[PDB]
């Protein structure tokens, strides 16, 4: 996260770290959506251009974390993966269209002050909140700058951007399964996701029921926090029928 | 979950985090 | 880099 700040304790209790077993290293962010299901970006698990194709036994999820590198004894919980599910129309070839994946945990994780699931939006919450200018919040342990790494989880609040502005900011083909967020050059303020924040959540606090909803997944950008560029996020609601199909069938 | 999105250390104890108001102020409808 | 995690998880 570029131009963010240290998270408060318990500020993002749905935050999940995807962790490689060997070598032990951070792979991505992710989010807790129930006691057995974790949501992330498909490219965190499958990205053939970079020879990335993880299997369940390659990975762990670490839940309840604040510190990036510490083993947070008596606070974090570490879970093994039962199964990975990647969207069947995830487009790793071109533009990361449908950049979404689910991971089912081998055993349910116990909720605590530090571990708690985020809500997924329904159609009405998405229609109300996914509007240009409305701000969401992005969290992660990724790079602090485009070209180091944070001691603790970072947080930044960013406005959703009008779709024509998103489209006009890049040569990559945008789809309805994406939205973009960030400040414009004339707005002064700054901030962005960056490499290592992939898969983490873009959340909004509904003013109707005072609950946090995950509207996006950190998906892609061109550099980090560049003037005239924006971060792109998977549109969770647009892909929710797939999420529900997987959870109903498997779970 | 019926309790989703309500943080134990914030919403559950009616405490606000330091920047959630910035989000609320942007929700202009 | 990263503090070692308990062997039980590996
Ligand atoms: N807001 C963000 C989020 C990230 C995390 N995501 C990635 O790193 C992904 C994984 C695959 C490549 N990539 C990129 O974002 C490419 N730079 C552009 C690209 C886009 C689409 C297809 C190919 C390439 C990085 C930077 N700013
Ligand atoms: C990724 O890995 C699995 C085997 O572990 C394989 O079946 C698949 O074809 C690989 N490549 C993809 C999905 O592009
Ligand atoms: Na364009
Ligand atoms: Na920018």
């Amino acid at each position: 996260i570029v131009e963010g700040s240290d998270a408060e304790i318990g500020m993002s209790p749905w935050q999940v770290m995807l962790f490689r077993k060997s070598p032990q290293e951070l792979l991505c962010g992710a989010s807790l959506i129930s006691d057995r299901w974790v949501l992330t970006a498909a490219h965190c698990l499958l990205y053939p251009p970079w020879d990335k194709n993880f299997t369940e036994n390659d990975l762990l999820v670490r839940i309840g974390k604040h510190s990036r590198t510490r083993y947070e004894r008596n606070i974090e919980k570490i879970s093994m993966l039962e199964k990975i599910y990647i969207h069947p129309r995830y487009n790793w070839r071109e533009n990361l269209d449908r950049d979404i994946a689910l991971m089912k945990l081998k055993k349910p994780v116990a909720f605590s002050d530090y571990i708690h699931p985020v809500c997924l939006p329904d159609r009405e919450t998405a229609a109300s909140l996914l509007q240009a200018g409305y701000k969401g919040r992005v969290t992660g342990w990724g790079n602090l700058k485009e070209t180091g790494q944070p001691s603790v989880l970072q947080v930044v609040n960013l406005p959703i951007v009008e779709r024509p502005v998103c489209k006009d900011s890049t040569r990559i083909r945008i789809t309805d399964n994406m939205f973009c967020a960030g400040y414009k050059p004339d707005e002064g303020k700054r901030g962005d996701a960056c490499e290592g924040d992939s898969g983490g959540p873009f959340v909004m606090k509904s003013p109707f029921n005072n609950r946090w909803y995950q509207m996006g997944i950190v998906s892609w950008g061109e550099g980090c926090d560049r003037d005239g560029k924006y971060g792109f996020y998977t549109h969770v609601f647009r892909l929710k029928k797939w999420i529900q199909k997987v959870i109903d069938q498997f779970g | 979950e019926a309790d989703c999105g309500l943080r134990p250390l914030f919403e559950k104890k009616s405490l606000e985090d330091k920047t959630e108001r910035e989000l609320l102020e942007s929700y202009i409808d | 880099d990263f503090e070692e995690i308990p062997e039980e998880y590996l």
